[PDB]
């Protein structure tokens, strides 16, 4: 209902998305607070994608029943620009190729107000960005955000996409997939950051171990959450009941 | 200052060349006959320029080139048509090109138009290439009325050759792009790409007939199209593979219409409306940003 | 015992129709004039059948056909073609197929030959599609030797129609595959996809020109194309795509000559030799396995 | 030397291969013993793939320096098919989709003469090895290993293939990447029952977590094996040292 309202950023209430004749969502019920970094687990077909293709307003992801309210405002007519416009951003488990556009000038698309206004101070904000994703920002600078790069570096580059945009909510489908990732320490020291400037992340994920670094992790099941609330109990709970 | 052959409207204005690149220049019979010939083992780093102006009304800018590369030479063509006023101009160069074994050639035009689309760019390009041999080309034509566009191309590559042709294209009000390449692997483990890249936009025509034939052991090829089409653009892509032996491969690929729905949905997450998501992509796709 | 159309030589043996799918038919000037219509909201779960049997030297078997599909009907045709013989044998097909107002038509057309390549096996489909219309066509020829494949297909597509074209061929000897597909989609948000799979040996020629024109706002389309070669077959693919409207967007994609690399590689980490590994692959690719 | 080579099912000496004008591997002294799961760690472009694709015989990685020895026979002229009728399987990280072949028929190609011999042991084996791998036998036994398989199910049947074939040695590239992996728990119990019926695995990944599962690991860092031993121990090392 009404209770707690005031500090979520994110509701989701009863929410029935259909993809052809079969129904992908089934009543999601799911809220992100302020200053949160809440997982979602699932198995594979649970409805993880489609739940973040939805709350973004993706073409094709309509609901049938339910409403999803961001920021107070119920977002059903609004979209992906006006929702992105509001603090929302996604990015995408495989982030799109794109021909002739430099990783300089990817980065200032959607770049955060403190930070796009003075130049000197927006040109700092992307190598703190590249440099915080392991990349050397003078050997990618002036490279194309095209099919050259490989999956870790584009997915790399996304990654400092979010860091520069800085959004109140960030949905991250896979974010530790296709990024060649060392150890949970690399996508911790991300999160981390983004969680102190006063991001929320909203991180879809099916490895159970990187749920266990969130705040709070929701287990979703053939489009319904079934268990929610501590880390380690509902991933325990997950690798167990599947 | 450079090997460098000026040519401003239909007249020669500069014949220049350096020591192991031959340059000749003459006007026979309303064409310029032009000749640069590479010697055996000179590999130059810097690049060759050749530029054309055409301010006049009603210039017939004909070319006649040959260029030579003998065994183990190598150099770059950088040429720049600037066709600004635009009124019944005509640039037509016919190039035979013959690479020598291990020489390594690489043409790059770029061309700067005005608003008015009377202009005529009609490049034929005849390549042979030898064993070992590179051929590198670049057509971009992205700045102002195209005009008609009307490139022909046909290279015969031996052994070990390795072809790289791209087009780079921003077509505009009434405009015409004719692109027709044809790339024979006629050498065992020849290698080609054939690219195409480029926005049509209002009432522009483009048709883009890209070749290749795998016709020994070991020789690969791939064609890659991406074209944007805008307003009441039309295009056709027909993109042909031929392969006469067992042990050659080709594969193709090619995206024509509008921009790819995962491509704009990416910028709007960024906050950029539609208009300035699609405008973004196609100034990608046209080498602008 | 089913609605089913029998032709031995070049003669109607059985001409039988069910309830809401008339079945007529007649031979004349040396042709057979058949006519199948399914009625206004006859949805039939079980296939029609079509068999063509030539035992006999030099048969013309000519067979004019029209199928009409009314508004929400539903069938699916099941053509057999048994040529073991094949000494001067001629199947020509000439069809016209209209699909009404959301209408379903499903067509699978299977050939069994002998040894024998002198087979010509013609079809000629003109496909009239209405709004919400659907439909599939499948043409396997992978048993025995082809002849001469001499296929033709031309669809018209109105808003909201699916089309799903296939084509799988195995080439042996002298056998040569024409294959020769148009969709155009006329209609808003019409979908198309045109697919062909196929291996060429010995001194097979193979031509598959397929087409896809995006004509109408929403328009997508897809052809996908893959041919092995073997021995000194010969294979040209021609996948023309043209766009004229904004909203639309057809993609092509084709892979011709030697099988995948990774493919075989990855079979002969099984233990498999180079042979055993190909020959997995080009009978996948042809429907054996 | 010749020192314990008794016990070496694998041994790979100062090994040098060029990929262009590059070289990759600049010396790789690596040994794989009997019964061991041996994981190779190392960041992007360290030599991984490369060093897979070398000891299993792929055309283009062509050693320059150095050999192979594996089953005390040095394999410098065997070919893929002579390498893996010695027992010695590789499991690329994006394993190849195939035109036409079903998941009944592609699980039999390979598989060990222990099972092959006999149709209902054959039989008995598909089933055991795709329940393993978290897949319903009834619901894969006719599908097809193509493009229309997730990402996800064309490993898990490629884990599948690995275990009906039990080599004497099996190179899995990055074996928990793009299965949708629940925990590390649905690894390891692919992983221990390997090891249990005799065979080596030379499990090459990035991933360090991954890596803490084995019996040893070795670190290749620019073509070279810098640290080997424990996998806390080298573990540890490598996230600290890159």
């Amino acid at each position: 209902g009404e209770f707690m309202v005031s500090i979520m950023l994110l509701k989701v209430e009863d929410l029935h998305v259909y993809r052809g004749n079969r129904e992908i969502l089934k009543g999601v019920n799911l809220t992100v607070e302020e200053n949160e970094i809440h997982a979602i687990i699932g198995p594979n077909g649970a409805g993880k994608s489609t739940l973040a293709y939805t709350i973004m307003g993706i073409s094709g992801y309509k609901p049938t029943k339910g409403r999803i309210i961001f920021k107070g405002v119920d977002i059903i007519d609004k979209n992906i620009t006006e929702r992105a416009r509001m603090g929302m951003t996604l990015a995408w488990q495989e982030p799109a190729r794109f021909e002739g556009i430099k990783v300089k000038n990817y980065l200032m698309l959607g770049m955060n107000e403190k930070y796009k206004k003075d130049k000197e101070i927006a040109e700092e904000k992307i190598r703190e960005a590249l440099k915080l994703v392991n990349l050397d920002p003078d050997k990618y600078l002036d490279r194309y955000v095209d099919e050259t790069l490989s999956g870790g570096e584009r997915k790399r580059i996304e990654l400092a996409s979010i860091i520069c945009m800085e959004p109140d909510l960030a949905i991250l489908d896979e974010p530790d997939s296709g990024i060649d990732i060392v150890s949970f320490d690399e996508i911790k020291r991300v999160f981390d950051y983004l969680k102190d400037k006063g991001c929320s992340l909203l991180v879809i994920t099916h490895r159970e171990e990187l749920a266990e670094h969130a705040d709070r992790v929701s287990l979703i099941c053939a489009g319904e959450v079934i268990k929610s609330g501590d880390p380690k109990e509902v991933g325990e709970f997950y690798k167990k009941e599947c | 200052k450079g090997p460098r052959i000026i040519v401003k409207e239909s007249r020669i204005i500069d014949v220049q060349g350096d020591e192991g690149i031959i340059l000749e220049g003459k006007e026979e019979d309303g064409k310029i006959k032009a000749k640069i010939i590479v010697k055996k083992g000179y590999k130059f780093k810097y690049p060759i320029h050749m530029c054309f102006g055409i301010t006049e009304e009603n210039i017939s800018q004909i070319i006649d080139v040959e260029i030579i590369l003998e065994e183990d030479s190598s150099i770059s063509l950088m040429s720049h048509c600037s066709f600004p006023k635009g009124k019944g101009i005509k640039h037509i160069m016919n190039g035979i090109i013959k690479i020598g074994k291990n020489a390594k050639f690489s043409y790059n035009e770029f061309h700067y138009h005005g608003m008015d689309g009377d202009i005529l760019v009609k490049p034929t390009v005849k390549v042979e290439i030898d064993e070992g041999g590179i051929y590198i080309s670049n057509f971009t034509l992205t700045k102002g009325r195209i005009g008609t566009l009307d490139i022909e191309q046909e290279i015969i590559a031996k052994k070990d050759a390795i072809i790289d042709i791209t087009t780079r294209t921003y077509a505009i009000k009434e405009d015409v792009v004719k692109v027709n390449e044809v790339v024979k692997l006629n050498g065992e483990n020849a290698k080609c790409i054939i690219k195409s890249r480029g926005a049509a936009m209002d009432n522009s025509k483009i048709s883009l007939k890209l070749k290749i034939e795998g016709n020994a052991p070991y020789s690969k090829g791939h064609i890659d199209c991406a074209e944007i089409v805008k307003g009441n653009a039309e295009v056709e892509s027909i993109p042909i593979v031929v392969v006469r032996d067992d042990k050659a491969r080709i594969t193709h690929e090619a995206a024509i219409g509008s921009v790819d729905k995962k491509q704009l949905e990416t910028l709007m997450a960024k906050g950029l409306d539609e208009d300035e998501a699609t405008e973004i992509i196609v100034k990608g796709m046209i080498g602008d940003l």
